């Protein structure tokens, strides 16, 4: 009955969501808000403590002439002020990014061939187990060879470890299960079959370096760190000279020949090394999110968990801090994961597609784009017209543009089974929206959306790429909020409607199907809510080595 | 007529080819064969049509272990290679009679492509080769099969990979000997960022040709970097002549005298004697039972020493048929010769320095790898200015199968395509002939 | 060849170790089998593993360098490349890290030598490594107290000696027996137990260590007092410095 | 009377320091160590909690067959096990790098010219003060213009602020002193005169973004985050349209035209953005350390505090984690700031030069280099020969080489008053050392030192550079431990002997002369000791937003 | 003359070198041209502007014909002017690195 966002609007406002008028200016400014009151009090203390003025509600303009709203985290019953969804104030969000940044995937296939072919030694399930006990001591920062080594505190680095996975069940069975990501346990049967077939007899490590190190350093540290301790553990477990010519082969394999970075490095204007947000392709971001393996009967939920994953990471942390900073971009992102608004629009779209074509049974062409994207765009925009509370909730045109186009794009890909027509749907939505309301987003919002139609199907050097392969460094997409996370969701959408186990990299998919991660990638929006309630416990804190 | 020096030029069987050749006729700035090899390397691309076809059929595009389920396209690309390649050539060429070259290899599985020089003449750098080649093949494949607008982006991904999301052509099914301009350690470095394995692949493990190709590229880069300008120019030319071109048969004769039973140290003794015999060095002072040698011509001593260094690599790593000790040879040849003579080692310590770090980063956990993955742009081996990497190429040419990351592993597509080009495969011949040819123009 | 300047015994010793015409004094007798046990790459009587086919079975490229350069026998056979690594006490061990690498590339064919402060290594084809290793262990390259055969856990070059005059070894691969005054190797170079220990003979006495050592030390012959050797080092510094600026 | 390291040798061992024999193997292995016992227990707890084995003292070889030594932090009376000086287990070391990474210097000279010349508005001390109150609200992440902005928790970002300085005393006096780095207060009179003459009437911001953001993100975040909040505060304080054409001029000024990063970005093989350790030139590192302004009558102490700053940052954090990782390189670096060893050698060398030439009075030529570097190298190597305990303490050759050459290079620079001849003495010291002991450092230690002599005075493209401009990205220096921190020291040396206020940038020097920094840059070794004792309280923790 | 080299606000006290570069611009430009050129009368151009305060330099096309890209221009021009300035005033080995920093900046650290 109700649209899915009605509960959230009712909690925000005294009016029914349909009402067109309200009361402003007599709400107390910042004093209506628990969180802003906390901030005023903290600012006075901070300023007094350090002898420099800091947060002050009387600087600039007076916040809270209108209702300072709670947001429902979509799919939860958690309502929080928007400040609690800022990544600086949300440890769940910070740990999500840390769990990605500190992760690399590193094969043992070349390494095992160096052992057998250059060294002339055997590799077996037993030698692999011994190696994994060894690297689980060494990886967090502890010694295996030299005398008089000094080591990291095990408690400070408790979240670092190494697991393996392999498509060969018998071999997986022979390795201590403590070290094994069990594909049969973590995935439903049909997805397990696909992933195992993709991996085959390959054996892959999932290496997580310590959060504390990742925060001290950067993402490009991760594959170096990983390779050093692999290198040490290969020396110790396989009885090499500790530093012979063959040792260099293990280094080159671990750092280059069989390494899978989460993110690739970025060009000079946004110079960063590997494993920074801008290098993570949309298809990997979809595969990091683990909604696919638990919510597989619900293609919308899967796609929108991905949207939430990407919107927070790419808009709040990446574009809102790495590429800009300050107050930043919380509500550009929260529009895509709060109030059940994207959910209502995308469930509408899924239902339209299901009724009219059947999921993945529409023709993969422009006729389908025009139908589905147009229909869903009009639905979304009519909700804003019918529910003044909804419009005042998502007050920024950018926010509405992202949300409506995300629904349109995902629904188009639900019909076609193809992400590229999904993407064309997203751009068409933008153009329809722009004409309907004679506005779209912020000043520079549709740089990519005006290039967008022409670049969906281009094949040219820096234009052409399947959407799954694009990411934040795709040239048109390199700068602006309210797109990257939704593109990740449109990359997920056709794969979710098809029942595909992964979007772009089955190693990446399996690599985050691990209960030893700190962040729960199966329930990203649940975690964001936990972090908003100040209930999430991150890794990497230094309380053990500071005063009481 | 800038430098009085003349060198005798030999072939790779030790036969005098041309006597009394002015040093500057071997200069990258003057020698037309060096110019042709460099312009060649800028413009040549290998196309893996089989890889493109297989990536399309499996939807495995965009890098390691990547796949997009449901995007698979089954196209008989290799079965229609001739039409696809002819259609690509039409796009690549500027006019019908230019130096565009497109040749199928492996029954259509591969293509050698040389983009027309006219494109490079109005280009800042060399990336038109891959980018013009890649788009010509993408468009030729799409036209061949009438691939839909909806699906054509998969052809692009199969050919050029994850680019422009990655900075590199990640997962691409084309290759060049050069790497992208963004990866240069410094401006002027692009001819240094050619993997040793690619040089050894292209010269088919012929040791002297591999040394020649590597030295030509290394010392040509020294000109582009400005290192061979003004005071240092003669040193760099003598280095190319004596270390990479077997000038005066010095390398060849040292190897002959020391190949049966010889060691690094025996090569050293012969080199010092030969420099003494030739008047390059003379005793400057006697200490106690110890002769301190000097020289009135440091650049010529350097060149003689660099010749011995190459010969020492060929003796040492030749005797093992195992390339790994080239890092050791590069160090102790130079360490030993300094205490043997009282004179500075090759490149005034810089080869020794490079060798220290290269030894480390080919026998440790921290990085690097076998000798074949290094190159003059690699942070480990960029320090000597042309006098180290040509030895690494000679060593990998002589390796009989001790390497996991061999040219077979890293450079197979380069081997198939780039070895087809005679000037790349047998550069010493062409450069000698050109120097002979321009001899009286200096 | 003159190899190394200097008028001290240290400098002469450095020259002798490099000079392949100097007969190294043999100090101990070690069986073929025991060399193999100590190396720990294969067991005695196990066939040499191969990394590629014999050279005779392969079609090498036509190449005058290959024609002129005779391969060592293990290269002809396609043997693995394996290693032996030694740590030398700074308390007057006879051989020292740069002296070894320098001497190895003067004496030995086909050698990949590496020099570090606490470890010095040679890698080469396995059957040839076995022959070189007999010489490295039997001659005055090695003292069983001041030198140790170690493929890992090399610590001890810079450590004080124990009460027996033995160099520290985290894995105690070499045990001084007080009853014979001899050292036995009880483990291979990587640290695994040998079935039967190998006799390495008596440590050299203090006077003999002084005569034979190639390290300079204030309580031995100090490097600063080898003024001609300090020469050539300062000379090389200056000429390298000048060279990199102009010629 | 005693060498400076004797007490520390007496603390570590039962034997007198000259004794050549000791006892091994009966010390209980790791059980001799309080810190290793803590680690064993923490490892047991970590593995039990997470279900994967982790630290385990029986993996690989058994540490503590010799004495696991305490180390004295040099200049202190604090003795700690080496694990307490690992950057992972030392909050002071992590905060030191965070204070550098989260700092940028931003002119107000162009900005004020835009206000005056393009907006046609006035700039006075009073408008600057208003702007600074405004930017001190905004910089930590709080709003000044839009309605319904969500904001950072002020207590989580308490360490972020903006100050200014200028060489004009009368102008400095009119800006509110809460925001001013007072040069005349922080610097002795002659140094203050020099610094003020360098700055002149220029007005510079020192901007520090929040540690919590720097740790979530990267160094290249800093100038962006800075510029966003400068830009907001310029709009608010000078009454611009909130987003007009002139706004872009402030952006380009703050991001490009008058920004001074601490570090420049790095090439692709070691890809990193700005404000990473590899980009910080040795002259800047010397200028960040504030020993010069407090220990100005003691050039050794100033030079060695710089060595401590750089050995820790460049070897432990940068080379030992960003560029590698694992156990890493604590004692490669601790050799240059523990046991008063480098101090002994450098005071020897300073005394020698003073008695023979007079500080800064030696000919600047190779004769002085040969003299001083040979003398001091022989001195330091003789110490290891005369004291076996000292040799067992600094057990790795690389450590000795870096210590001995640092003393030789600093002493040669004390003599000539020029860093470049100091650097030549550093290389000569390595060559003499190598011949003396027939060993030098690790396998790859003297890559740069065999290139060294020739590249000291070279003028070629990627070879020639005054030492003050070199850093960790100078090609020969890009890879290896045991050099970069010592080179910062040698860059400091001649300027410390000369009494110079700065080594390479006067703005960098003033920018860290700020009591509101978390880490105390006037006493780097003291701070390292405080962090080792777990008595240092860093910024950036998430305690306030996680469970109790 | 100020020792201000290596970037904005950068200075190395005690490294100042007082050289009349502009006063000797014609000798310095002629010596630099001799190093930039490949052959006498090739297409090298070195032209002084602003009374010797500026120089227009065109590096011979033969250098680009055997180059991968275009950085020979700044690199050859920089080293030729560094060497020409050094040679003009006989700048010592100890001090010449300051001429290098004044011409090409903080490169290769940056
Ligand atoms: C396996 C290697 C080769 C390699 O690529 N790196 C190693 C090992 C690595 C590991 C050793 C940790 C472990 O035991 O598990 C780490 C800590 C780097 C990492 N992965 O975290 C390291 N070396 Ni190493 N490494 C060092 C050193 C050295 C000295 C040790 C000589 C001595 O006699 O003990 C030698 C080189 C030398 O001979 O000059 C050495 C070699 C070696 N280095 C030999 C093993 C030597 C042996 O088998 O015991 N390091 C040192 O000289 C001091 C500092 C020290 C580093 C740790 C720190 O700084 O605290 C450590 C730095
Ligand atoms: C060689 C190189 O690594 P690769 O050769 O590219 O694998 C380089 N490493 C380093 O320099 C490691 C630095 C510190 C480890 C050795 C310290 S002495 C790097 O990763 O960029
Ligand atoms: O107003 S602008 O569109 O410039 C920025 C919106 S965050
Ligand atoms: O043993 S190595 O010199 O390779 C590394 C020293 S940490
Ligand atoms: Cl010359
Ligand atoms: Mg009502
Ligand atoms: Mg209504
Ligand atoms: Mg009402
Ligand atoms: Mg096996
Ligand atoms: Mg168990
Ligand atoms: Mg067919
Ligand atoms: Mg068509
Ligand atoms: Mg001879
Ligand atoms: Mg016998
Ligand atoms: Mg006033
Ligand atoms: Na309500
Ligand atoms: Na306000
Ligand atoms: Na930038
Ligand atoms: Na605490
Ligand atoms: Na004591
Ligand atoms: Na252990
Ligand atoms: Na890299
Ligand atoms: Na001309
Ligand atoms: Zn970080």
């Amino acid at each position: 009955a109700d649209k899915l966002f009605i509960n959230a609007l009712k909690k925000k406002f005294e009016e029914s969501p349909e009402e067109k008028k309200t009361t402003f200016y007599t709400l107390g400014g910042w004093k209506q808000s628990e969180r802003k009151t906390e901030f005023v009090n903290a600012g006075k203390e901070v300023a007094a403590k350090r002898g420099i003025p800091q947060y002050n509600p009387d600087i600039g303009t007076p916040l809270g002439q209108r209702v300072l709203m709670p947001y429902q985290v979509s799919t939860t019953d958690t309502y929080v002020e928007g400040d609690d969804l800022h990544f600086v104030n949300n440890a769940a969000m910070q740990q999500m990014w840390d769990d990605i940044r500190r992760t690399v995937i590193v094969g043992l296939n070349h390494a095992h061939a160096v052992i057998e072919k250059r060294l002339g030694k055997e590799v077996t399930p037993e030698t692999i187990t011994h190696y994994l006990e060894t690297v689980n001591h060494a990886m967090p920062g502890a010694a295996v060879v030299q005398e008089h080594m000094v080591e990291t505190h095990p408690a400070l680095v408790a979240d670092s470890y190494v697991k393996v996975f392999t498509g060969n069940d018998e071999i997986a069975d022979e390795i201590d299960p403590a070290f094994v990501i069990d594909i049969n346990k973590q995935f439903p049967e049909d997805q397990a079959e696909t992933l195992k077939a993709e991996v085959g007899d390959g054996i892959w490590q999932v290496v997580r370096i310590p959060t504390i190190v990742s925060r001290t350093c950067d993402g490009a540290t991760t594959s170096r760190w990983s390779a050093m301790q692999i290198g040490m553990s290969m020396i110790s477990a396989y009885k090499q000279a500790a530093g012979e010519a063959a040792t260099g082969d293990f280094a080159y394999a671990a750092k280059h020949a069989e390494v899978i970075h989460m993110g690739t490095y970025l060009p000079v204007r946004r110079a960063r090394g590997e494993n920074e947000p801008g290098g993570v392709p949309f298809g990997y971001l979809a595969d990091i999110c683990q909604s696919s393996r638990v919510n597989y009967e619900d293609p919308v939920r899967v796609s929108l968990d991905v949207v939430a994953t990407g919107a927070m990471l790419y808009d709040q942390i990446w574009l809102g801090s790495y590429m800009s900073g300050g107050v930043g971009f919380t509500q550009y992102a929260t529009a895509a994961y709060t109030d059940n608004i994207l959910d209502d629009f995308t469930y509408f779209g899924k239902e339209y597609v299901e009724d009219k074509y059947g999921l993945c049974e529409a023709p993969n062409n422009m006729d389908t784009v025009l139908d589905v994207a147009t229909e869903v765009t009009f639905y979304g925009l009519e909700q804003y017209e019918e529910y003044p509370a909804l419009l005042e909730d998502q007050f920024g045109g950018s926010q509405r543009a992202a949300v409506v186009a995300a629904a349109a794009g995902c629904s188009t890909a639900f019909a076609t089974g193809n992400a590229q027509t999904g993407l064309s749907g997203w751009y068409l939505s933008m153009y329809l929206h722009k004409e309907q309301h004679s506005r779209l987003g912020f000043y520079g919002y549709d740089l990519q959306d005006q290039c967008g139609a022409s670049n969906v199907f281009s094949i040219r050097g820096d234009e052409g790429l399947p959407l799954e392969l694009r990411g934040p460094n795709y040239p048109n997409y390199a700068m602006n909020v309210g797109h990257q996370g939704e593109y990740a969701g449109i990359s997920q959408a056709p794969h979710a409607a098809r029942g595909d186990a992964f979007v772009f990299n089955p190693l990446v998919k399996i690599a985050f199907a691990d209960d030893n991660l700190v962040f729960d990638f199966t329930n990203v929006r649940g975690e964001f809510a936990k972090g908003a309630l100040r209930e999430f416990e991150p890794a990497g804190e230094r309380a053990l080595i500071t005063p009481a | 007529a800038k430098f009085e020096d003349k060198v005798d030029l030999y072939d790779d069987r030790g036969n005098l080819v041309e006597e009394q050749v002015p040093l500057e006729a071997l200069s990258p700035l003057r020698n037309p064969a060096i110019k042709s090899i460099v312009q060649g390397i800028k413009r040549t691309v290998a196309v893996n049509l089989e890889g493109i076809e297989n990536a399309l059929k499996t939807a495995k595009v965009g890098g390691p272990a990547c796949k997009i389920m449901g995007r698979e396209l089954d196209l008989d690309i290799v079965g229609n290679a001739e039409s696809i390649a002819a259609a690509a050539k039409e796009m690549i060429q500027v006019t019908e009679d230019d130096d565009t070259n497109v040749e199928l290899l492996g029954g259509g599985k591969r293509a050698l492509v040389q983009v027309p020089s006219a494109r490079f003449d109005v280009a800042a750098e060399y990336s038109a080769a891959p980018l013009v080649t890649a788009t010509a093949f993408v468009q030729a494949i799409i036209n061949e099969f009438d691939v839909s607008m909806y699906d054509a982006n998969m052809v692009k991904a199969a050919v050029l990979g994850r680019y422009p999301q990655s900075v590199e052509y990640m997962g691409a099914n084309i290759a060049t000997m050069l790497d992208i301009p963004q990866k240069l350690e410094g401006p002027g470095y692009a001819l240094r960022n050619i993997m040793v394995n690619h040089v050894v692949a292209a010269t088919l493990k012929n040791t002297l040709q591999a040394a020649a190709l590597s030295t030509i590229l290394e010392q040509t880069a020294m000109f582009e970097m400005g290192d061979a300008v003004g005071a240092f120019e003669r040193m760099h030319l003598l280095g190319l002549a004596y270390q990479g071109m077997n000038a005066d048969n010095l390398v060849f004769d040292l190897v002959k005298a020391n190949g049966k039973e010889g060691t690094v140290g025996s090569v050293i003794a012969d080199l010092v004697e030969r420099a003494l015999e030739d008047g390059v060095i003379k005793v400057e002072k006697e200490l106690t039972d110890y002769k301190v040698y000097g020289t009135d011509d440091l650049a010529m001593w350097n060149a003689y020493a660099a010749a011995g260094l190459m010969a020492a690599t060929m003796v040492n790593q030749g005797a093992a048929r195992a390339a790994q000790g080239v890092s050791s040879t590069l160090l102790y040849y130079n360490d030993l010769i300094e205490f043997e003579t009282g004179l500075p080692s090759v490149d005034f310590g810089k080869v020794e320095g490079t060798a220290v770090g290269f030894s480390f980063f080919s026998h440790s956990i921290y990085g690097g790898g076998g000798p074949g993955i290094f190159n003059g742009n690699h942070i480990v081996t960029r320090h000597s200015k042309g006098f180290a990497i040509p030895c690494v190429a000679a060593a990998m040419a002589l390796d009989a199968g001790t390497q996991m990351f061999s040219p077979e592993a890293t450079s197979g597509l380069i081997k198939e395509v780039f070895s087809q080009v005679d000037e790349f495969r047998e550069p010493l011949k062409y450069v000698v002939e050109a120097a002979a040819e321009i001899k009286n123009e200096i | 060849a003159q190899y190394y300047p200097g008028t001290t015994k240290v400098a002469q010793n450095r020259r002798n170790f490099c000079n392949p015409e100097y007969e190294l004094e043999k100090l101990r007798e070690i069986s073929d089998e025991d060399v193999v046990k100590i190396l720990g790459h294969r067991a005695p009587g196990e066939e040499y593993p191969s990394v590629h086919p014999p050279l005779e079975e392969m079609d090498e490229p036509e190449d005058a360098i290959r024609e002129m350069v005779e391969p060592i026998d293990g290269a002809k056979a396609g043997d693995r490349v394996r290693y032996i690594q030694f740590t030398d006490s700074m308390y007057f061990a006879p051989a020292q890290p740069y002296v070894r690498s320098r001497a190895y590339l003067c004496r030995y064919r086909g050698a990949d030598a590496g020099t570090l402060s606490g470890r010095q290594i040679i890698e080469t084809r396995e059957r040839d490594l076995e022959k070189i290793s007999k010489e490295l262990l039997e001659t005055e390259f090695f003292d069983p107290a001041r030198s140790g055969v170690r493929g890992k856990s090399v610590h001890g070059h810079s450590l004080r000696l124990d009460e027996d005059g033995m160099m520290f070894d985290m894995l105690r691969r070499q045990i001084y027996n007080k009853d014979t005054g001899r050292v036995e190797m009880v483990k291979n170079q990587i640290g695994d137990e040998l079935d039967e220990p190998v006799d390495l003979g008596e440590p050299l006495d203090e006077e003999t260590l002084m005569e034979k050592t190639t390290i300079y030390r204030v309580d031995g012959e100090a490097y600063r007092d080898d003024v001609e050797a300090v020469e050539i080092m300062q000379r090389i510094h200056v000429l390298r410095s000048q060279g990199g600026f102009n010629l």
